[PDB]
């Protein structure tokens, strides 16, 4: 039965608005009290910037720098509240985590054109397993108005010949879009996405690790962000159109005598 | 150049 | 009798013959040529516009204008010129007695399909004409009456998925990207190792250069290896004044552009991506039938290992249990044209034409509402 | 508190994806843990829904289905259809009309002059839909309200999707007000969840005649109004990409080639020039 | 300008007099606004002609001539090549540019390089592109008047920054993988 209303709370999240999922996940925690851990760390939601008061710059909160209570800022290596014995990287990992912290601050620039971004990185038995964290919202004006959440977690494999490694992506895309017009109304379309992929890339001092998932993760969220544009030019159009035709339709009867002879003539000549 | 045009 | 004529006259290259045969009559350059120096020497005969095949033998002292640009024509006037080539130079037979098939890409400006039917009833003086869609014909030329074609001609690119002969109009995927692009990309990286073509006419020495040594490699970043680390990838090609070039890596880097778009600074998905998008934006019941019947055609599709390449591409988009089958016809270039003469030569179709008196009962706009 | 958590029941059940309210409520119940509760507590959020809703229904026995609407409440999970002028009980949560009994002024002109121009336009726009004319006095004005609804479901193709509409005209000698609302909603679920939802006030006024001629005017308006919405809907699918959704992310960068993760740092040059 | 000159009765046909025509080049010709009415002032009244002294003394005139040579750059059919001018060259390579941008584009269009300093080439690089881009853009022709080495200006700028410290190709990294390691750092 625990399982019985786990799996039924997860079909919940599923049919709703996606506007208000970190409302709702919220309200179905106020609801039952037994599903707290779970679902906090099974289903998706959406981010919470918070600020950076040493150097300046904006971050997200995630489950993976979480301590306790406290956050590990990226651009300091610091918790907060301030914590004086939390969980640090080695390093090694902190040579890494300032890098990929580079690149993925100039992915969000390119691609974005604002916005906040985040990495974070912890350590495996025989590899180092991360995330990509990336928030961007409406900029003030009303046709703007909604935000994307882009979560990822990679994996490596570092396999001990020191050529190749194996790479493992699972990311998911929340995302929503509200545009007001005059002759449209109001239209206020939104959604959510998960996909996986996986890739064998070789390591080098011409292909390091900062580059070779920086060719992962640009991969996925364009695969993930085209198909997702058609979905909304896909389905969710020509459902609309498929409920009248601003037209009155005639009968097909020579169109469809000629798909008959058509049909007739290929089972000779097939 | 090398075909087409001359350098 | 009379017998019916079939012209594809899509970009790049005009196809037309008598419905009944079994290839087109006359396949000729649909280009434009201008004189572009003044002639010095008289009493030998001067032309302001070659058109068709001659264009293309005299290139060396002509402006070329292709008269359709992406599928849509940009220069009617030109045009006229191609289908007046057409009927009198290559078919050789006056126009105002035989009926005529023309093909259109889908999801091209109504005014176009308009004024095409307005010329071809006001200027040629037809008896009747008919439009059809350049996908839909491909896929009878097959014999297949369902499953999903992909015409990639040089200048426009549509996936169309068609169950029982009724095209699905909410799956026709468009694509610009085609031959002409996959021309210019193949310019612009040739630059790479020194070669420059420029000119208009150059572009169809490296139009040629394409068309007999590029390939779509399967995997390309094992393939881009290979080239670095060896010269096996090495091809030579001899321009028409005896230079011998030599191109390597752009054998495959080209063509590989119509499943990357990036390369080619496009923001559209790859064919395959388009394929599979095609099949996905219809039903979930006639999907399967679609992913084993799926018809490559169109020139821009000639291209040598693009069947097996498709296929992996696709089979890994799609799930583990569908079965995918590429269906490439070995001779896709004239399949548009082919299955038109079939659609023609039926003997249910004669009762589907356009005629001039419809026409003038009811103006150029009954094109759209007697054809599909 | 069990009125909260009821209340909190509410919430989730009144936002239930059209099409997909029996999948909600198996889980909500399920979750609640007690159909007692449930069934003493939401029996008005399911009232709620099906009126948001507007539900259609088949009358055993009648030549077409009646759609639920605040406009047709009796009160008593009564519901009146206006064609017939017959009332039945509704079961809110099987979907069941039941106990049809004869529910029999001025407005009667108006309510047969406007339904079969409106079943016309129904039949002329509509591949499934369905419509309705109540109509009512508001003190002392006659006001004619005209209900359109059309809903595909296909659990086998994993999209749900409704179009809801809603017109009133109050007689105000020799004029009107003609007030209308358009609303969507549609779900995509196959391997994820996209959902379009959207409505649009429609408001302008109208010179009386007949009441026959008047009704064409109505249903006039009515037909240029829903195709310029939904044509507006097509243009905005039509458009997005490159605008709206090209806000918030970029399809590819102004470079228009993807990024050279070997090269990175040369992206800062730029924004070093405009603090330099 | 070799070619045209010998209209005039003029002969440079030598590698030392290329100098010579290149020096007369860049002191006496200069772009025309409306290139067939200065054509129609030329041939109404000579007032254009200009005395210019070779190394020997000879005093030659060229008059028609002063704006045929860098009319060439607006209509290389003079030159018996295909391509389009530089102002359609431009308005082309801007129309390449994403929408969006465009509106920021026809504001910044800059100049630079020697042969672009030509006397009246800004009023006649903006006559042309505002006439092939729209009314409603506005065309500003940006000419710094030191545009001769607005390159070697910026790449000293370029070279100076700090953050540039780090892309410098280095030796010991072009010992790894020989010189096609160029291809990889420089963009
Ligand atoms: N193997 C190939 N490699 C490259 N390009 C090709 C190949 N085969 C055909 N093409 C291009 O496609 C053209 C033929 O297309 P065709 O079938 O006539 O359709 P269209 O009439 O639209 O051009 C050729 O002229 C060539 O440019
Ligand atoms: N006012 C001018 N009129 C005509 N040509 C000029 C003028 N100023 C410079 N040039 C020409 O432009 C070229 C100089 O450009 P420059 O910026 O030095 O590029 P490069 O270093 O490639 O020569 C030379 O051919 C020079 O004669
Ligand atoms: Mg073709």
């Amino acid at each position: 039965m625990s399982d019985q209303q786990l799996d039924c709370a997860l079909d919940l999240m599923r049919r709703l608005p996606p506007q208000q999922i970190e409302k709702n996940l919220s309200d179905l925690i106020d609801l039952v009290p037994s599903l707290c851990e779970d679902l906090l760390s099974s289903v998706d939601q959406p981010l919470k910037i918070a600020r950076d008061k040493v150097v300046g710059k904006d971050y997200l909160l995630c489950d993976y720098n979480r301590d306790g209570d406290s956050y590990r800022s990226p651009w300091s290596n610091k918790y907060d509240p301030p914590l004086e014995d939390g969980a640090m990287p080695s390093a090694r990992l902190r040579k890494l985590e300032v890098e990929a912290n580079n690149a993925f601050d100039q992915y969000r620039d390119l691609y974005f054109e604002g916005g906040v971004s985040s990495v974070y990185l912890w350590d495996l038995d025989h590899g180092f397993a991360g995330v990509i964290l990336i928030k961007k919202a409406g900029d003030g004006s009303k046709k703007i108005k909604g935000c994307w959440d882009s979560i990822h977690v990679v994996e490596v494999q570092e396999k001990s010949s020191g050529r190749t490694a194996h790479y493992k992506l699972t990311s998911t895309v929340m995302l929503w879009l509200q545009t007001n017009k005059s002759g449209s109304g109001t239209m206020n379309l939104g959604g959510s996405l998960t996909r996986q992929m996986e890739k064998d890339e070789t390591v080098s001092d011409c292909s390091p690790h900062i580059a070779n998932i920086g060719r992962l993760v640009e991969d996925m969220e364009n695969k993930i962000r085209s198909t997702l544009n058609e979905i909304y030019f896909g389905k969710t159009k020509d459902i609309v159109n498929g409920l009248r035709s601003v037209q009155t339709f005639a009968d097909k009867s020579k169109q469809e005598a000629l798909k008959n002879d058509l049909v007739e003539a290929l089972k000779r000549k097939q | 150049w090398x075909a087409x045009c001359p350098a | 009798d009379i017998a019916a004529l079939v012209v594809d006259n899509g970009s790049g290259m005009c196809k037309a013959g008598f419905a009944g045969d079994d290839a087109p009559r006359a396949v000729f350059p649909s280009i434009v040529g201008r004189p572009r120096h003044q002639g010095v020497m008289v009493g030998m005969g001067q032309k302001d516009s070659y058109v068709g095949d001659e264009a293309q033998s005299k290139r060396g002292i002509l402006t070329l204008k292709y008269p359709i640009e992406h599928g849509i024509v940009t220069n009617w006037d030109d045009m006229e010129k191609i289908w007046h080539h057409t009927f009198y130079n290559e078919l050789r037979v006056a126009p105002e007695e035989h009926p005529v098939l023309l093909t259109e890409a889908p999801l091209n400006p109504k005014a176009n399909r308009e004024k095409m039917t307005q010329i071809m009833f006001e200027t040629f003086n037809t008896p009747a004409m008919y439009v059809a869609i350049q996908a839909v014909l491909s896929l009878y030329a097959s014999g297949r009456t369902t499953g999903i074609v992909m015409d990639s001609g040089d200048g426009v690119t549509h996936t169309v998925p068609i169950y029982e002969g009724y095209a699905l109009p909410h799956a026709i995927l468009r694509l610009d990207l085609a031959g002409r692009d996959l021309t210019d990309y193949l310019m612009k990286i040739l630059t790479e190792r020194g070669y420059s073509f420029t000119t208009t006419a150059e572009r169809e020495i490296v139009r040629d250069i394409k068309e007999k040594l590029c390939y779509v490699a399967l995997d390309f970043e094992q393939e881009m290896a290979t080239a670095a680390s060896s010269s096996s990838l090495e091809k030579s090609y001899e321009l028409p004044d005896g230079q011998v070039i030599t191109i390597g890596n752009e054998r495959f880097r080209c063509p590989e552009a119509l499943f990357q778009p990036s390369f080619l600074g496009m923001e559209s998905c790859g064919i395959h991506e388009t394929t599979f998008n095609s099949i996905m934006k219809c039903d979930v019941d006639i999907r399967k039938d679609l992913y084993a019947n799926t018809v490559l055609s169109g020139g821009t599709t000639m291209y040598p290992g693009i069947a097996d390449r498709m296929q992996k591409e696709i089979t890994a988009l799609a799930p583990s249990t569908m079965k995918i089958k590429i269906i490439a016809p070995p001779e896709r270039k004239y399949s548009v044209w082919i299955g038109g003469s079939i659609l023609a030569s039926l003997s249910t179709f004669q009762q589907m034409w356009i005629s001039k008196q419809e026409y003038d009962e009811s103006g150029p706009s009954i094109v759209h509402r007697k054809c599909f | 508190s069990d009125e909260e958590k009821v209340r909190i029941a509410a919430k989730f059940i009144t936002h239930a994806p059209p099409g997909e309210f029996n999948e909600v409520f198996n889980d909500v119940r399920l979750l609640l843990n007690n159909d007692n509760l449930l069934r003493e507590g939401a029996a008005h959020a399911f009232a709620q829904y099906n009126m948001d809703q507007f539900t259609p229904v088949k009358i055993e026995g009648y030549d077409d289905q009646v759609l639920i609407t605040e406009h047709g409440d009796l009160g008593n999970s009564r519901f009146l259809d206006p064609r017939n002028q017959i009332s039945f009980k509704f079961d809110h949560l099987r979907k069941e009309a039941s106990d049809p009994q004869p529910e029999d002024g001025g407005l009667k002109s108006w309510r047969e002059s406007c339904d079969s121009a409106l079943r016309a336009y129904v039949k002329d726009h509509y591949s499934n839909g369905f419509c309705t004319v109540y109509a009512k006095t508001i003190d002392g004005q006659q006001t004619i309200i005209a209900c359109i609804e059309s809903h595909q479901f296909q659990p086998k193709n994993f999209w749900n999707g409704r179009w809801r509409s809603e017109w009133k005209f109050t007689i105000t000698p020799p004029s009107a007000q003609v007030v209308g609302v358009l609303k969507i909603q549609v779900h995509y679920y196959e391997d994820g969840n996209v959902q379009l939802v959207s409505h649009k006030d429609v408001q302008d006024s109208v010179t009386v005649s007949n009441e026959v001629q008047t009704t064409k005017e109505f249903i006039k308006i009515i037909e240029s109004a829903e195709n310029e919405y939904q044509t507006a809907i097509s243009e905005n699918y039509q458009t997005m990409s490159d605008t709206t959704f090209k806000a918030l992310r970029r399809q590819l960068p102004v470079t228009r080639t993807k990024i050279d993760w070997n090269k990175i740092l040369s992206y800062k040059i730029g924004k070093e020039m405009q603090n330099a």
